[PDB]
């Protein structure tokens, strides 16, 4: 639901059973990757900071 | 007679003895004033859901969503009319073939159909939120007021019209059956026209997937019942159109001789 | 206190069958036995001849320490209500006027098996209605360790032992025995039993509507085909 | 004739000679009144277990648990009915395919079966304590009273029905043979119906595990006898059902020619 691949209210996920629908799933999965990449950026960001703090 | 004229479910402000009871309780809470109090057991606090002010807020919450969701349908139609108007007004300085016009025409029909399905989903999200607010009112006395039955039917009608545009026929059946049981909504023929189509879709899928005949007979019967009912409410009984439908239903159904 | 009036409204239970009861509670209808001291069970509980309501609540000794299964003793407090005259002709318990109270009886029992301490306290008020102050018509029976034998009146040389009346008990400012007996014990004893009678009646009364709903609910099942 | 009307086993409250005897004993107890006395030899103190006062508390101890155990059985059925009603009253806006209905239906059945098994276990614990208390009354006279046989059968009945749902068929055989020894409980076909189903399970285990033939015949013989008796109590002799069962039993059992 959070990544946009599911509706938080309707509770229906993306489907590929249509040629027209599949063209619109490429765009959604791109922004799905952006959120996952953004979250991993922060986890990596804290971990480097936590690494420095332990050394000090 | 506008039920939603005042924008509320039930109006809120008598007996001197009752006025005396409200005086002593109000003074009791004066001593125990504690805005930071949080009850460990929610059973006592959950009884606030039965209060009239609780239903007033729930009704205006659902009413607020209906106005936004209906606005989505109206704004979409306004732009589609505007978009088509602008297309015929711009100059085609690089088109001299009939097949070019068809391809250009097919471009607009793609854009318009693209925007409609986007608009319906946005509207359908709002109508879903309105439905949930109406279903969290647990006072049967307030569930029979003219204000309540007006909004519950208006929300369902706008919800089903939005759902059907998205080819989601099987989801409309439970909502349609609840719609035809409110006031005189069963007398409307459009409410029976969608029931005719929705049960026809389920008839095909059961047949296509080679499912049980029991679900096929049940869905076929519901289609004929509401197909005939819709014609009766619009073209009237003993009418030539009504005679035609009897031929189809008798042909489609099973008769034992 | 107007509490004794509320016990008059509980005369609808004679024509109301009892099927749902709270946990560890006993209630039945009956008729007075010899000497009118208590009630006796009847073969039919729906008979209008009955005039006695017998409500009993029992517990176990040591339930505060979680040692109920240890079999430390038995205890129960029961109140018996006595009415006069037969009930109405109609068999409908929903409509019934309140009836006068012949006498209100209170019974207390507590037996500790280990300590061999048995206390039986019986309180009977033979004039529930008619006068706010009828202390002379409240029998107080206080037996401790099977002493004195049942029915023995209170001798002046041994005050408070055996059957007596509340008028004998002093109510001085230095020793407010009567004030503590009524303010703390007696009033709340009546209130606890009064609420229980209404609670039992409402539960059994509510069950009547459901069976009518069941037939209506089953009838709606014929519209699916 | 409700034996459990008063909720007690033997009432407690007459000879003049006995009245004098009880008076002089009460004099001795006043002389030796010592609440802190603890007998080093426990034989004398345990004689109180033969008194009516001890049995009165034990009867209500079992009654206290019996009320709790049966309530959890009944309260579960209230929740079972409510849950089915609750699910049918909520909207499935993400459900259009027949298999999605079956998938939703499967989860509802999982919850019902999961909660039912939890309730059968809680009830069995309460009924187990009731059986323990009703077996520690050492006075045979107090056991023959109608109040005792009424509660004893009720405790045994609800324990067997709850236990049998837990698939613990072999455990219920000893208890059932105790149930059919109380007054006219033998004239019930459900008691012989459960024994027939329970003894059939024991026969399969011997065959499955290749046990002795002696225990195979014994568990088989008890199955037919209790099955034949169950049919007669419900359908009677010279009936189409009774004649059918005889052929099945005769076919299964061993005959010598």
């Amino acid at each position: 639901a959070a990544l946009g691949l599911r509706n938080p209210t309707v509770l229906t996920f993306i489907s590929l059973s249509t040629a027209g629908k599949a063209n619109s799933v490429i765009g959604l999965c791109d922004d799905a990757l952006r959120v996952i990449s953004k979250q991993r950026a922060d986890l990596g960001a804290y971990y480097n900071r936590m690494e420095h703090a332990a050394k000090g | 007679v506008d039920e939603l004229l005042k924008g509320e479910l039930v109006p809120e402000n008598l007996t001197e003895d009752q006025k005396k009871k409200k005086k002593e309780i109000m003074e009791q809470e004066s001593l125990w004033k504690n805005p930071d109090f949080k009850g460990y057991n929610k059973t006592f606090q959950e009884l606030h859901q039965l209060s009239k002010t609780f239903a007033n807020n729930q009704f205006r919450l659902a009413l607020s969503n209906y106005q936004s969701g209906v606005n989505t349908i109206m704004k979409n139609r306004d732009w589609v009319e505007q978009y088509r108007k602008e297309e015929a007004e711009k100059k085609r300085l690089d088109e001299k073939w009939y097949w070019q016009k068809v391809d250009r025409k097919a471009r607009e029909e793609r854009v318009v159909y693209r925007e409609k399905m986007k608009a319906k989903q946005d509207a359908l999200n709002y109508f879903s939120k309105a439905i949930n607010h109406l279903d969290e009112i647990k006072n049967p006395d307030l569930r029979e007021r003219p204000e309540f039955k007006r909004l519950l039917s208006d929300v369902y009608r706008s919800w089903i019209m939005a759902e059907y545009d998205l080819q989601n026929l099987p989801q409309t059946i439970p909502i349609l059956e609840l719609y035809i049981e409110i006031d005189d909504n069963e007398k409307e023929y459009p409410a029976h026209k969608y029931l005719a189509s929705a049960y026809s879709f389920e008839e095909n899928m059961i047949k296509k997937t080679k499912g049980p005949d029991d679900m096929l007979f049940k869905y076929r019967y519901k289609k004929n019942v509401h197909l005939l009912r819709a014609t009766e409410l619009k073209y009237g009984k003993d009418s030539p159109e009504y005679k035609h439908i009897v031929n189809v239903i008798n042909r489609d159904e099973v008769i034992s001789v | 206190s107007e509490v004794n009036k509320r016990l008059r409204l509980h005369t609808v239970l004679f024509k109301m069958k009892v099927r749902t009861l709270p946990h560890k509670t006993v209630l039945y209808k009956g008729k007075p036995s010899a000497d009118g001291e208590r009630c006796e069970a009847a073969d039919k509980q729906e008979a209008q001849d009955n005039t006695c309501l017998h409500l009993e609540v029992f517990d176990f000794v040591g339930s505060e320490d979680g040692k109920s299964s240890k079999n430390l003793g038995a205890k129960f407090k029961k109140m018996e209500l006595f009415f006069e005259g037969s009930n109405n002709a109609d068999p409908d318990p929903r409509k019934e006027q309140p009836r006068n109270l012949t006498k209100i009886r209170t019974y207390i029992y507590q037996n500790n098996f280990l300590l061999e301490d048995k206390v039986i306290s019986v309180i009977a008020d033979v004039a529930p209605n008619g006068e706010p102050a009828h202390n002379d018509k409240i029998e107080l029976f206080y037996q401790h360790d099977d002493y004195p034998v049942w029915g023995t009146p209170e001798t002046p040389s041994e005050k408070g032992v055996g059957k007596y009346i509340l008028s004998n008990v002093e109510n001085t400012k230095s020793n407010p025995i009567r004030n503590n007996f009524k303010k703390q014990f007696y009033f709340k004893n009546l209130d606890y039993f009064d609420k229980l009678f209404t609670k039992i009646f409402d539960y059994n009364d509510r069950d009547s509507n459901k069976h009518y709903k069941k037939n209506v609910e089953a009838l709606k099942g014929s519209l699916k085909y």
